[PDB]
């Protein structure tokens, strides 16, 4: 029913079990799914923004930490190694999500593997695309902090990246699989 | 060795057909069990103090295993002793794990035995493959679903347990 | 530690039963004489 | 002696003339490292899956369920927009399918006539000989839908219409 | 984070080598 | 009366002694009863795919255990800061004060710190989070079975090759230059190209977006056109923080020379263009050999024409091709020489050129790495002379050699022997004379009358190298030279700045205690050879036995007559070199590690000073560096030292219980044996139970193997415990 | 201990002559003892010349003068195919 905070895998099981011949029902089990190879990318995409937004608090914890110490530095090369890995990763599982919500199957392999001519919609045209473009922001703040010294400058910024993720979840409603 | 009713034989498929009926109804009985919380400090985490470094888990809260999961440990430490004792020393009529060496096996079923509604042996091969089947059936649809085997058991009866 | 259940569970079968069940079936193979 | 389709190289050992669909073609000599029993079952194999597939893609392509999970057209996008369930339902029952008509055997174990799956239940084939001009036809159909379905779905990657479509509307004012 | 579901997926392909290294060591055997 | 079903002269034996000889002979498949070639080499073929998976199943178990119990992802964070862990601790015997003890890592549970380096490896060449590293233990975990598969295949009845497959020397050897160490390198060079260096600079490559992402901007344009040096444009600069995007470059083939500035460690791109570079030169390489298309060499041909004209070396090759061939303990013997001069090179040039983000600051892996390879390469090169001893008793026939080079090494083998005696003693003379010298002049007061000889010829081929530190300004040091000018434009400027900082173990500076412990290096290498060159050139005959090879390799002796016969046979000459072997390589890596704590506490001094006399290595290495060791735990407390301090006296154990099966022999035993035989048959309820086999002492090989083990295992886990808490207690 | 395979076209190439055989030049077992002996000298002096032309490396030297530079080893073995065939009176 939701996407499991450090691991990103479903979860719940959501009361689902129904053999369920006729209707499918939906049912859980393999061979009554009904969910579709794009559902199924979709919930792995929610489960890695799960997983990044979950650890952003960590960012921020990190950063009061250091704030706090007796001669205060703020880090900049665990800032940006933060950034580098965990915040990269959630701005470009997000666009994926917004590719798949706009184009539709053919973001999930249709127009076969990754190319440098996709032939597909972009990531634009979304309604969680803005969402993305605040992380986006954020990413830049959080360098730009860094670069600067300013210990609250970094952890506004990772607040603001875990609202837009937060919201990106909420609109967006990912289809919870589990196979 | 192998001759002495071990492996892919008729004894060992009625002896885990049989400890899979008792799984079943154990399973069904736990679900029932914990359903309506009359497992004594369900939740309560044993202590290293009392219990020692057996009852460690290294789970991020608490660090000790829980008092169900000890309870039900215990239940199965009581059919284990029973099992060895069983084993070692069986009863007189009593069907045996090992076998004599020149024993002259039961003849396999096949597909589905006779049905002979009685408590007779082909009533026993048949319910044993079925709970065994059951067996695996309730582990997939758990891991699958994602839920609980515990839930998972109570759904597939229609929630009458809990 | 996810699936934290798994060392107590692992460790000792691991380390008791598997060596106790190997020591007690290699003793029989090795004082066989068929 | 030599072979009569590949007019400068030697006719291949292992074909002999009375196999069904020989003019000769094996340059690569193919059939020295492998049974010609259990390459002509894969080669009828592969071209009925393919004869099926590229009748999929365009019946798919004009005709669809009246359901949604299957609207899209274009048979690989048609892949994805689709319970998956359904999918691996298919998967499984083409294993029980395999098993049966092969009577449960492997390689060595499948040799009966390579690709007599027996799975003809009209009598289509009275006469024995059109059984062969018919069997002749099947392999020519087959051979022809594996090129087919091949230029089927890399049409669809590139166009993204499928068969019809990309045939209908190819853009000759451009690369 | 690894899932427990992940490492039943561990667990299940390793116990698939382990009954690929019984029969390779039965060959062995003889 | 059955195990041994290989071995019926085992399978009869009713004592104790058929199970012990029955496990120790299982491997040795060429004297199992009934053994033709076909089969000798059908079950190595498919006990080599179940190693591979064995391989596979180890290297997939550390990288789930990181993935499930280590702080991987936290360690990538901050690297010079987490100390990385190896997996967790689940034992029952624990206290609660070692439970607490052992909680270190940032976690909540007893972990043990890893000292494989695994995470410096696996950063460096791209893993970034635990997903990854469970995803490459799946693919492990999936190629073993496909190796246990393939063993299990290959010996079933259509699948198991002929000999003439197993002997095809010429196409094994081009598919194994070409292929797998070629084209894997090649591979491995478009890994780092595509991923690691990639993700280096702060974009991540994987999977999911490998053909859509671009190594290179221009991208396999400028590789089409000639234009290859468009590759080397922009490398990454000097203020690049490795793993993310600031001062990174857009190169993906460099020859920069020397160490990216803050991991300390080779750049990636010096690296991908070496593995390039080396995968064309071996696809080359495996061209030389003719297989079916008429182009190439015969292996033959070569061996049978290079006998030089002037006729000293005999025959030359002649018949060697044959030799090699139908002696695997040949082919063996060379793979093992081989091998062990590459683990010990590898030992040599991965502690002065590591290749791993932010290792050689790890001071307890950068020792346990060194120490662990440079122990490997002895039991390597060890067995190289144990199998080359094996062939010439086995394997070598004396008739199809004439005149060869190997009859002609067996010709004057006491030249050799006593030539080898010589230079051991020659070197041991003089090494331990001067060592001596120094400790008694220094105990009586008077350092300055040590005889410290200054390691110039090392000194003067630093300063070769570039080394700016003894003013001998030759070659890469002089700065108007043809050899500074022609690498200026390519590696000479990083490499300079590599090896004249102060600040890494590229070229360290040595004096006269390096000069004194090569010499003893020198000795102890001269002294294992000699036993074991003695042991192979003696192997078929000598004078007390000249028919000692109708005996085997492993025989007790020949009994108490002729004066004597114990430790007579080549297996006692394998016995005996790894005492040797285990003492040098105590030597070596005692002065690895003394110099290197030296220098990483800033006191490189110390060693200076100390390393000329006895004392000082005991004092001032032994004895200094025991102190956090052995205070693992005390009345006061335990800290997670605990465990290296209890394999510590774990390791003496051992050592000091092999003593008993290497000063006390059979006879003693056996009767001891009697005397328990009688009392158990005299014991009421006692004898109610009965020994199936007959309880006898251990054989006289068999404990001199028993002792070997058990010496060798002692010496391993008291340096291990030693080398790692040391270090981790010092930090320096 | 069971025959030996080696590839088809294999010929004995033992010696005790002054010179070997010509069969060890392999497909240069026809060229004469001046051919070799001009390829030495021509070999080795365009090697050297390319050698020479590209000692101060640059992260673009010319690909001819790599190739040509080649040469110089080949010469090597262009003298000694030289005094082996002039030795066989070729
Ligand atoms: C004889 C075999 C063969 C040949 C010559 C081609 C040729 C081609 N394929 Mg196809 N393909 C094949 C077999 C083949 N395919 C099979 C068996 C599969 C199923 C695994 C695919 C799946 C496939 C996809 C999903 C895509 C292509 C694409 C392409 C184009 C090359 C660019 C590329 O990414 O290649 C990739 C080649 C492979 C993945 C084959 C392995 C080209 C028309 C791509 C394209 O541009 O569409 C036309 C593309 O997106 N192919
Ligand atoms: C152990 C024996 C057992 C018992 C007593 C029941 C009893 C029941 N099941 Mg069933 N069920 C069983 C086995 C059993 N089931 C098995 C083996 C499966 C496959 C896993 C299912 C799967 C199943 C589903 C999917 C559903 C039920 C439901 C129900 C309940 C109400 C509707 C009904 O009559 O379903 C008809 C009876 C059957 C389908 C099986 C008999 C009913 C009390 C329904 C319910 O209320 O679930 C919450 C429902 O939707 N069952
Ligand atoms: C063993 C017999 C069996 C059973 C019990 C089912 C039952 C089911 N199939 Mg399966 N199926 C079968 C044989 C079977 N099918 C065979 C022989 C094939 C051909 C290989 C398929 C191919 C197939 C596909 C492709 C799909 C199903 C789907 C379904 C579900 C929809 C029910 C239905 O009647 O839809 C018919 C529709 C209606 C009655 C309209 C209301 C249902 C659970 C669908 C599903 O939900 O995925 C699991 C789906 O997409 N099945
Ligand atoms: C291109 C084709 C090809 C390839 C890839 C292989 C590959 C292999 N063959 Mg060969 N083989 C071939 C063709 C091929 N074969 C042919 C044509 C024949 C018949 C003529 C044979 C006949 C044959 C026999 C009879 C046997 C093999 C064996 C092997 C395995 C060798 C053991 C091993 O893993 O070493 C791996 C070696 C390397 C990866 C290279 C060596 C690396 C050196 C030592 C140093 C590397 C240092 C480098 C820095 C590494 C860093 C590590 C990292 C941690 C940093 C290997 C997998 C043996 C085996 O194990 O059977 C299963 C065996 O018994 N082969
Ligand atoms: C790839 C490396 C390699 C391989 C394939 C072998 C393989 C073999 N060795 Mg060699 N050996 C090696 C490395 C290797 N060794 C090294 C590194 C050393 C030095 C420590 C030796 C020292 C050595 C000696 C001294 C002897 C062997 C022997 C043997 C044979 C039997 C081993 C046995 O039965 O014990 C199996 C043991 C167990 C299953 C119990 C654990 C077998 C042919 C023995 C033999 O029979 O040769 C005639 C023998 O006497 N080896
Ligand atoms: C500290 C321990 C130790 C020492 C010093 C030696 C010393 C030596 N071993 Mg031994 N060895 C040892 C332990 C030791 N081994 C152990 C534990 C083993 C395992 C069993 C072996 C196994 C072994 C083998 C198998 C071989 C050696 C060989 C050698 C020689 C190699 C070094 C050399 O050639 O010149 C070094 C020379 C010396 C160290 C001699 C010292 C000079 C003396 C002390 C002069 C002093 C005179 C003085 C006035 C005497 C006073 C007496 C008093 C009563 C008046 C040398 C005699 C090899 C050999 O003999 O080859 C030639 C050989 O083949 N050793
Ligand atoms: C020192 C090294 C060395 C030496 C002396 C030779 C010598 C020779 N090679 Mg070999 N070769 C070498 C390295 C070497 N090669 C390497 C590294 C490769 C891998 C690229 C080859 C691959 C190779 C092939 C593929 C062939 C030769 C051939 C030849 C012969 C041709 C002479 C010629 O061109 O006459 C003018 C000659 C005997 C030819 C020959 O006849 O072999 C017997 C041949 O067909 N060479
Ligand atoms: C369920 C369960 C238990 C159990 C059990 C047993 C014996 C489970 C046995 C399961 C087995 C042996 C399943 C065999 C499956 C083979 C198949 C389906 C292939 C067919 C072609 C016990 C008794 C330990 C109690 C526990 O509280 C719950
Ligand atoms: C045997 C028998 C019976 C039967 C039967 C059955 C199931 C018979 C079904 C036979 C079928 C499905 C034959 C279909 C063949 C397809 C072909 C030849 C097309 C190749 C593609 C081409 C030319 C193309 C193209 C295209 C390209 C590449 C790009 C596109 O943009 C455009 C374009 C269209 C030009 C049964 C079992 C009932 C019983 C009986 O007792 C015996
Ligand atoms: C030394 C040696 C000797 C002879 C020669 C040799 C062969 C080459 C060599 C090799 C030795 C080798 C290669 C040895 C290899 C040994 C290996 C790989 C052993 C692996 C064991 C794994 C187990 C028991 C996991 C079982 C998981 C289970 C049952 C989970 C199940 C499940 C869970 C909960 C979740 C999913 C559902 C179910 C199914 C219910
Ligand atoms: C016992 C036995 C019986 C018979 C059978 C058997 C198995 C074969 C045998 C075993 C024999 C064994 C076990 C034999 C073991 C043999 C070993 C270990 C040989 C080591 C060889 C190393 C060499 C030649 C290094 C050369 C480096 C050079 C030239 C560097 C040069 C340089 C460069 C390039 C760079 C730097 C500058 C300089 C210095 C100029």
């Amino acid at each position: 029913a939701s996407l499991d905070p450090k691991t990103g895998f479903p979860i719940q099981g959501g009361s689902r079990e129904k053999l369920c011949g006729g209707s499918a029902s939906a049912g859980c089990q393999p061979m009554t799914q009904a969910a579709s190879i794009l559902d199924k990318q979709r919930t792995v995409l929610a489960g890695k923004i799960t997983v990044a937004a979950n650890k952003v608090p960590v960012l921020t914890a990190a950063v009061d930490k250091m704030k706090t110490a007796k001669k205060p530095k703020l880090d900049r090369d665990y800032v940006l190694r933060y950034s580098a890995l965990y915040l990269t990763t959630l701005v470009d599982a997000m666009e994926q999500y917004c590719l798949r919500d706009a184009n539709g199957a053919k973001a999930a392999g249709g127009a076969g593997l990754p190319k440098f001519k996709e032939t597909l919609k972009p990531a634009s045209s979304s309604s969680l695309y803005s969402y993305v473009d605040t992380v986006k922001s954020g990413i830049a703040a959080v360098s730009a902090a860094a670069k600067a010294g300013d210990f609250d400058g970094v952890n506004k910024a990772a607040g603001d990246i875990k609202t837009a993720a937060d919201s990106f979840l909420s609109t967006a409603n990912p289809p919870i699989i589990f196979n | 060795f192998g001759g002495r009713g071990l492996g892919v034989t008729v004894n060992a498929e009625r002896w885990n057909g049989r400890h899979a009926m008792f799984g079943i109804f154990a399973m069904v009985m736990t679900s029932y069990m914990k359903g309506h919380g009359l497992i004594p400090d369900a939740d309560k985490v044993l202590d290293i103090a009392q219990w020692g470094p057996l009852a460690a888990v290294w789970d991020g809260a608490g660090n000790g295993i829980s008092n169900e999961r000890a309870i039900i440990l215990i239940a199965h430490v009581h059919v284990l002793v029973v099992s060895v004792i069983a084993a070692i020393a069986p009863f007189g009529f009593q069907d045996t794990l090992v076998k004599e060496k020149g024993y002259t096996p039961e003849s396999p079923a096949g597909l589905i035995p006779p049905f002979k509604t009685g408590l007779t042996a082909e009533a026993e091969l048949i319910n044993g493959r079925l709970a065994m089947l059951g067996v695996i059936s309730i582990v997939t649809a758990s891991l699958f679903t994602g839920t609980s085997v515990v839930d998972t058991i109570n759904l597939g009866m229609g929630k009458i347990l809990y | 530690m996810t699936a934290a259940y798994l060392p107590s569970i692992l460790v000792p079968i691991i380390g008791l039963i598997f060596p106790g069940l190997v020591m007690a079936f290699a003793f029989i193979y090795i004082e066989q004489d068929e | 002696d030599m072979s009569a389709s590949v007019p400068f190289l030697p006719r291949p050992a292992a074909l002999d003339g009375s196999m069904v669909g020989d003019v000769g073609f094996d340059p690569l000599g193919f059939t020295t490292k492998y049974d010609i029993k259990w390459l002509r079952e894969s080669e009828l194999k592969h071209g009925r899956v393919c004869m099926l597939a590229s009748l999929g893609c365009i019946v798919q392509e004009i005709v669809h369920l009246p359901f949604e999970a299957t609207s899209n057209p274009v048979a690989s996008e048609a892949f994805f927009q689709v319970p998956a369930g359904g999918l691996w339902q298919i998967f499984a029952g083409i294993g029980i399918v395999e098993h049966f008509s092969n009577n449960f055997k492997m390689s060595g174990s499948t040799m009966r006539a390579p690709g007599n799956l027996g799975f003809d239940p009209l009598n289509f084939g009275k006469n024995p000989s059109a059984r062969a001009r018919y069997e002749l036809a099947e392999i020519k159909n087959g051979r022809l839908a594996m090129l087919g379905f091949g230029g089927m779905i890399h049409g669809c990657f590139i166009t993204g219409k499928g068969p019809i479509g990309a045939l209908t509307s190819m853009d000759w004012h451009q690369s | 984070m690894i899932s427990d579901t992940q490492i039943f997926i561990a667990l299940i392909l390793a116990l698939v080598s382990l009954v690929l290294a019984i029969r390779l060591g039965r060959a062995l055997y003889q | 009366t059955k195990f041994p079903k290989f071995s019926q002269a085992l399978a009869q034996d009713p004592a104790t002694r058929r199970i012990w000889y029955g496990l120790a002979t299982a491997h040795d498949l060429e004297s199992h009863d009934g053994m033709t070639e076909e089969n000798l080499y059908q079950k190595i073929f498919a006990s080599h795919f179940g190693h591979l998976a064995v391989i596979f199943l180890w290297t997939s178990g550390n990288l789930f255990h990181v993935a499930w119990q280590g702080n991987f992802e936290q360690w990538v964070l901050n690297p010079l800061k987490v100390k990385p862990i190896a997996h967790a601790i689940w034992d029952p015997h624990f206290g609660q004060p070692a439970v607490k003890a052992f909680t270190k890592g940032g976690v909540s549970y007893p972990v043990n710190i890893a000292t494989s380096g695994v995470y410096h490896w696996w950063y460096t060449i791209g893993m970034r989070s635990n997903t990854d590293l469970y995803a490459g233990s799946l693919f492990l975990l999936f190629l073993a079975g496909v190796f246990l598969f393939a063993g299990w295949l290959h010996l079933q009845p259509k699948f198991r090759p002929g000999l003439s497959w197993f002997k095809n020397n010429e196409s094994r050897l081009n598919h194994h230059l070409s292929g797998l160490f070629g084209f894997s390198s090649l591979a491995w060079s478009a890994h780092l190209i595509h991923v690691a260096i990639p993700e280096a600079r702060g974009q991540h490559v994987c999977w999911d977006n490998f053909t859509k992402v671009a190594p290179h901007p221009a991208g396999l344009q400028p590789f089409f056109t000639g234009n290859w040096g468009a590759y080397a444009a922009s490398p990454d600069t000097t203020n690049h923080i490795f793993g993310t995007s600031e001062g990174a470059g857009t190169a993906i083939l460099t020859f920069l020379g020397g160490f990216h500035p803050q991991t300390q460690a080779l750049w990636l791109t010096d690296i991908a263009h070496h593995h390039l570079a080396i995968g064309v030169v071996f696809i080359f390489a495996g061209h030389m050999y003719r297989t079916n298309w008429g182009i190439g060499h015969s292996l033959k041909e070569i061996l049978d024409a290079h006998r030089p004209p002037g006729g000293r070396l005999g025959a030359g090759h002649k018949g060697i091709f044959e030799t090699l061939t139908n002696s695997l303990h040949f082919q063996l013997g060379l793979a093992l020489a081989s091998l062990g001069v590459i683990t010990s090179l590898v030992a040599q040039h991965m502690y002065a050129l590591p290749s791993y983000a932010f290792i050689a600051k790890d001071y307890v892996t950068q020792s346990a790495l060194y120490t662990h390879h440079q122990y490997i390469a002895g039991f390597l090169m060890v067995g190289a002379f144990a199998h080359g001893a094996i062939f010439f008793v086995r394997d070598y026939d004396p008739e199809q050699n004439k005149n060869n080079v190997l009859a002609r090494i067996l010709d004057h083998k006491e030249a050799i022997i006593s030539h080898l005696s010589w230079v051991s003693l020659f070197l041991g003379f003089h090494t331990l004379g001067i060592y001596v010298h120094n400790d008694v002049v220094v105990a009586f007061g008077t350092p300055e009358k040590q005889i410290l000889v200054e390691p110039v010829f090392a000194q003067w081929i630093q300063a070769s190298s570039g080394k700016a530190l003894y003013g001998f300004d030759v070659l890469l040091s002089s700065t108007n030279s043809v050899a500074a000018n022609a690498s200026s434009n390519i590696w000479l400027p990083g490499w300079l700045e590599a090896i004249n900082s102060g600040k890494n173990s590229l070229f360290l500076p040595i004096g006269p205690g390096d000069f004194l412990i090569h010499h003893a290096i020198a000795l102890a290498l001269h002294t294992t050879t000699l036993i074991l060159v003695k042991g192979a050139l003696d192997a078929r005959g000598s004078k007390l036995m000249p028919d000692k090879k109708d005996f085997g390799y492993a025989f007790p002796c020949d009994g108490p007559g002729r004066g004597g016969t114990c430790d007579i046979s080549a297996w006692d000459a394998f016995y005996l070199s790894m005492f040797w072997m285990l003492n040098t390589i105590g030597w070596v890596t005692f002065y690895w590690h003394w110099k290197h704590i030296t220098i990483w506490q800033g006191n490189a001094g110390q060693f200076n000073e100390s390393s000329t006399y006895i004392m000082g290595w005991l004092r001032d290495y032994l004895w200094l560096n025991s102190s956090p060791l052995i205070n693992g735990y005390n009345p006061f407390g335990m800290n997670s030292l605990s465990v290296w301090s209890w394999m510590f006296l774990f390791g003496h154990l051992i050592w000091a219980t092999g003593f008993m099966f290497l000063i006390s022999w059979r006879g003693y035993w056996q009767e001891l044996i009697e005397t328990l035989v009688w009392a158990h048959e005299r014991t009421p309820l006692a004898n109610l139970v009965r020994w199936k086999d007959k309880p006898v002492a251990l054989s006289i090989v068999q404990a001199r193997l028993v002792g070997l083990i058990h010496f060798t295992a002692g010496y391993i886990f008291t340096y291990a415990a030693f080398v790692i808490a040391s270090t981790t207690g010092k930090f320096g | 201990f069971s025959p030996v395979p080696s590839p088809e076209g294999t010929k004995e190439t033992y010696w005790e002559t002054k010179a070997p055989s010509s069969d060890v030049l392999g497909i240069g077992a026809g060229v004469s003892s001046g051919n070799f002996a001009a390829a030495s000298v021509f070999a080795a002096l365009v090697g050297g010349y390319c050698t020479g032309q590209v000692i101060p490396l640059t992260v673009e030297p010319n690909p001819l003068f790599l190739a040509g530079s080649f040469l110089l080893p080949y010469s090597w073995a262009l003298h000694v195919a030289a005094w082996i065939q002039k030795n066989n009176g070729k």
